[PDB]
């Protein structure tokens, strides 16, 4: 279904991901792999995300965010495919 | 919430 762009490639390939198609879905579960194993989760609210300095900040470019906010993160995933 | 429950949120 979609093609992420090369960023968003490496960042899933960094979990394990080698495919260069996905679904959404996998994209998702791809993306929540990249910041539970990195810690980049608040350990109490660990709905906020801290991604400034980590490779995600480039990619949404914000330097935190909510994952209560689902329409702006799958804004911000489809910013990075095609 | 863990953040994978709030991630399932997300995605469901």
């Amino acid at each position: 279904l979609v093609r992420p762009k090369p960023l968003l490639l490496k960042l899933l390939k960094s979990v394990g991901a080698q495919k260069d198609t996905y679904t959404m879905k996998e994209v998702l579960f791809y993306l929540g792999q990249y910041i539970m194993t990195k810690r980049l989760y608040d350990e109490k609210q660990q709905h906020i995300v801290y991604c400034s300095n980590d490779l995600l900040g480039d990619l949404f470019g914000v330097p935190s965010f909510s994952v209560k906010e689902h329409r702006k993160i799958y804004t911000m995933i489809y910013r990075n495919l095609v | 919430l863990t953040f994978l429950e709030y991630w399932a949120q997300l995605m469901q």
